[PDB]
C-alpha cells in the first residue's frame, strides 16, 4: 500500500 | 481544493523556467525521435505540465497553485475542467498509441484530458485520481462521467452504484467515491502494479510536464535505467531527477511533440469532443521508416 507523498 | 488535508508537504515550488537555445533543442528533438523509433516497449510519464497549454494552472511553475498558496496568493484558473480541451501533446499521445510506438502511459493528471482525448484506458494509470470517474467503494465498479464527479479525497459523492449483481439482478447501492487521492492517500493497486511492469520493462522512459518530486509516481521513471533503459526528461523547470536523464529537453512540451511527430512522419489527429475509449483499438502498422538529421 505505496502512498503518494514526497518523501 | 475543497476538504482536503492542510498538512501536505507541497515540496519546492517556483522554480525558475529554463530554455534550450533553438538549435540545441532541434538537435535534442532528433536525438528523441531517433530512441523512439529505435525502442521497442516505450513508456511516456505524464504530469501537470502537459495541460497548462489547456488553461489548467500546475503545481509547482512560476504560477502553479502551489507555488500561489506558498506565497499568499490564489491562483488563476483560465478554464474550467468539463471546456478544458485535449493539447496537441495528449492528441500526440493518442497518435503514437495507436502505430505502436508507445506500451503504456503513467499520469498523475486528475483533469481526465488524456481519457477524453480517446486515449484508450488499458493502456493508461491514472496514478492520482480523475476529477470524471467515481468509484463504488462496495464492488469497485468506476464510472466514467463527463461532468466532475464533485468531490476530491476520496469521499462519497452522493451517489449509488446502479450494477445489476451477477446472481439475482438487483442494484449493488453501494457507495460512490471520487477517486482523487488526497496527501498520503494509497495509490490505486492496480494501476500502480501495471505502471510498475511497465516501467520495469520499458527500453525508454520519456517524462513530459512534471518535476517528479511526488512519489511513487515520480520514481517510476528510473526502474526504467534500473533495468538497462534510457530515460528522457522534458520539462521547462528542474526536475528531482534530472541528473539521471540520458537526455534533458528544457521547451514547451507541445513544441516538442510537434517536432517529434514531424521527424516521425506521423501526423498529430484532431479532437473531436469528449470520446472515452475502454480497450485499445488494434494496432495501425508501424510507420514507413523516418528520415535523418541532415
Ligand atoms: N508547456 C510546458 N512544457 C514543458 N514543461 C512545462 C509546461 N508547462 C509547465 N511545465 C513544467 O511542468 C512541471 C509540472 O510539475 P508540477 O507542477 O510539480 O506537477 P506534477 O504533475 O509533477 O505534480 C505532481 C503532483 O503533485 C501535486 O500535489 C499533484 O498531486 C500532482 O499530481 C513543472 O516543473 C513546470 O515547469
Ligand atoms: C488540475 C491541475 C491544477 C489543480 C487544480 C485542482 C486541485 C488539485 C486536486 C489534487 C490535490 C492533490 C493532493 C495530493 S498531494
Ligand atoms: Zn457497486
Amino acid at each position: 500500500t505505496a502512498r503518494k507523498s514526497t518523501g | 481544493a475543497a476538504g482536503l488535508s492542510p498538512y501536505a508537504d507541497k515540496g519546492k515550488c517556483g522554480l525558475p523556467e529554463i530554455f534550450d537555445p533553438p538549435e540545441e533543442l532541434e538537435r535534442k528533438v532528433w536525438e528523441l525521435a531517433r530512441l523512439v523509433w529505435q525502442s521497442s516497449s516505450v513508456v511516456f510519464h505524464t504530469g501537470a505540465g502537459i495541460s497548462t497549454a489547456s488553461g489548467i494552472p500546475d503545481f509547482r511553475g512560476p504560477h502553479g497553485v502551489w507555488t500561489m498558496e506558498e506565497r499568499g496568493l490564489a491562483p488563476k484558473f483560465d478554464t474550467t475542467f468539463e471546456s478544458a480541451r485535449p493539447t496537441q501533446t495528449h492528441m500526440a499521445l493518442v497518435q503514437l498509441e495507436r502505430v505502436g510506438l508507445l506500451r503504456f502511459l503513467v499520469s498523475q493528471n486528475v483533469d481526465g484530458l488524456h481519457v477524453r482525448s480517446g486515449f484508450p484506458r488499458d493502456k493508461l494509470a491514472e496514478l492520482h485520481g480523475n476529477m470524471f470517474v467515481e468509484e463504488c467503494a462496495k464492488c469497485k465498479t468506476q464510472y466514467v462521467r463527463d461532468t466532475v464527479v464533485g468531490t476530491m479525497g476520496l469521499k462519497a459523492t452522493g451517489r449509488l452504484c446502479t450494477v445489476a449483481k451477477a446472481r439475482g439482478l438487483r442494484a449493488c447501492r453501494g457507495e460512490l467515491r471520487d477517486t482523487i487521492l488526497d496527501w498520503e492517500d494509497s495509490l490505486p493497486d492496480r494501476d500502480l502494479a501495471l505502471a510498475d511492469e511497465a516501467s520495469r520493462n520499458a527500453d525508454l522512459s520519456i517524462t513530459l510536464g512534471t518535476s517528479l518530486q511526488i512519489r511513487p509516481s515520480g520514481n517510476l521513471p528510473l526502474a526504467t535505467k534500473r533495468r538497462g533503459g534510457r530515460l528522457v526528461i522534458v520539462n521547462l523547470q528542474p526536475t528531482k531527477h534530472d541528473r539521471h536523464a540520458d537526455l534533458r529537453i528544457h521547451g514547451y512540451v507541445d513544441e516538442v511533440m510537434t517536432r517529434l511527430m514531424k521527424h516521425l512522419g506521423l501526423e498529430i489527429p484532431a479532437w473531436d469532443g469528449p470520446r472515452v475509449l475502454e480497450r485499445a483499438l488494434p494496432p495501425l502498422p508501424r510507420p514507413p521508416t523516418p528520415k535523418l538529421e541532415p
